[PDB]
């Protein structure tokens, strides 16, 4: 089982630097070119560069959009790949993926990590306020207002409620995200049973439970 | 090298076939290996991309027969047959003839029967009403097709200021969409008005679905 795990992402000031890491396993690392690819939220994939395999002397190439500003390196001993990003701007905000690339034969990225989110903004980290939304079938919700940066994870009953849920993409206004989540359940199960949305906002060590009271 | 995909999205019913196109700004056909260095990836919402096809028409191991890549030079296509709910994704082509470049993606949607939204309105929580502001929320849930109009009325007049709207991705379980609409006021402005109405106009009916409440009654 091949695995790639990106790390190092977070909120960084415009003009800043950031080193991302990609820890790899399950394969003969030096056999492979390795790429970085990014994706701004809700937008397309963009290839940033690669570092070549043992055979090609570990040389590097970059896309025009980042050539001169980003540097890729690998530590063979650690089975690790790195991306050094300099002079970061807002449009560098994206999920950064590492991928296993070419081997000298197979023209492909078979394996990709889960990504590491990078946000480039001077906007301040702020925890959310969490507000209940209370009223056949009945719909409740939670409003998760005024947080930064992304992401938050909202669950219902720490995950035990998972059908009938719609968590909406956050929207940014004046440097704060707001989103809501709704859950639809049988009337004959609320308010006879309790319902609690749990909001986690890692970036600010925030974990909130808020019971939906009728 | 520039990659362009068309169309940017399209809708196909379950069990039917979709074709999506990918064009290159210069040929991807490697004369030495006799292969087009063009690959296809699938990316489901909030997930990592997955390899489907490489060398234009070679399916990655474990990819079913219902995915077919074709084409040559600058002209490629991915076809999916027996499209199922699992296929909800954005599909990207990627050239590896000179470095690598991704196309801008084609979003696959599942076409289903038209469906009227379930509309729910929520007043500001008492806890938010102990705060400086007040958010009125309306959910328009499980509808099809995806485009919908929401209008807010305060004391009988349309209010467009401080309305923010958000859409979910197509729902995996039933192929519907949902949207939230949030109207945010100061607490004082919230308390200077009484009637709050959320009006959803959807191609399903000529008449909007209307939910309202009067602040006085809660
Ligand atoms: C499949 O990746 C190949 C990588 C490499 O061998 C390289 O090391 O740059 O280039 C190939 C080009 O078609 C140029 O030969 C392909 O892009």
């Amino acid at each position: 089982e091949v695995k790639l795990v990106e790390s190092g992402g977070g909120l960084v000031q415009p003009g800043g630097s950031l080193r991302l890491a990609c820890a790899t396993s399950g394969f003969t690392f030096t056999d492979y070119y390795m790429s970085w690819v990014r994706q701004p939220p809700g937008k397309a994939l963009e290839w940033l560069g690669f570092i070549r395999n043992k055979a090609k002397g570990y040389t590097t190439e970059y896309s025009a959009s980042v050539k001169g500003r980003f540097t890729i390196s690998r530590d063979n001993s650690q089975s690790s790949l790195y991306l050094q990003m300099n002079t970061l701007r807002a449009e560098d905000s994206a999920t950064y993926y590492c991928a296993r690339d070419h081997d000298g034969y197979y023209e492909r990225f078979a394996y990709w990590g889960q990504g590491t989110l990078v946000t480039v903004s001077a906007a301040k980290t702020t925890p959310p306020s969490v507000y209940p939304l209370a009223p056949s079938m009945v719909t409740l919700g939670c409003l998760v207002k005024g947080y930064f940066p992304e992401p938050v994870t909202v669950t219902w009953n720490s995950g035990s409620l998972s059908s009938g849920v719609h968590t909406f993409p956050a929207v940014l206004q004046s440097d704060l995200y707001t989103l809501s989540s709704s859950v639809t359940v049988p009337s004959s199960t609320w308010p006879s049973e309790t319902v609690t949305c749990n909001v986690a906002h890692p970036a600010s060590s925030t974990k909130v439970d808020k019971k939906i009271v009728p | 090298i520039v990659m362009t995909q068309s169309p940017s999205s399209l809708a196909v019913s379950a069990g039917e076939k979709v074709t999506m196109n990918c064009k290159s700004s210069q040929s991807l056909l490697n004369s030495r290996t006799r292969k087009n260095y063009l690959a296809w990836y699938q990316q489901k919402p909030g997930q990592s991309p997955k390899l489907l096809i490489y060398w234009a028409s070679t399916r990655e191991s474990g990819v079913p027969d219902r995915f077919t890549g074709s084409g040559s030079g600058t002209d490629f296509a991915l076809t999916i047959s027996s499209v199922q709910a699992e296929d909800l994704a954005v599909y990207y082509c990627k050239q590896s003839y000179n470095l690598r470049t991704f196309g801008g993606g084609t979003k696959l949607e599942i076409k289903r029967a038209d469906a009227a939204p379930t509309v729910s309105i929520f007043p500001p929580s008492s806890e938010q009403l102990t705060s400086g502001g007040a958010s009125v929320v309306c959910f328009l849930n499980n509808f099809y097709p995806k485009d919908i109009n929401v209008k807010w009325k305060i004391d009988g007049s349309e209010r467009q200021n401080g309305v923010l709207n958000s859409w979910t991705d197509q729902d995996s379980k039933d192929s519907t969409y949902s949207m939230s609409s949030t109207l945010t006021l100061t607490k004082d402005e919230y308390e200077r008005h009484n009637s709050y109405t959320c009006e959803a106009t959807h191609k399903t009916s000529t008449s909007p679905i209307v939910k309202s409440f009067n602040r006085n009654e809660c």
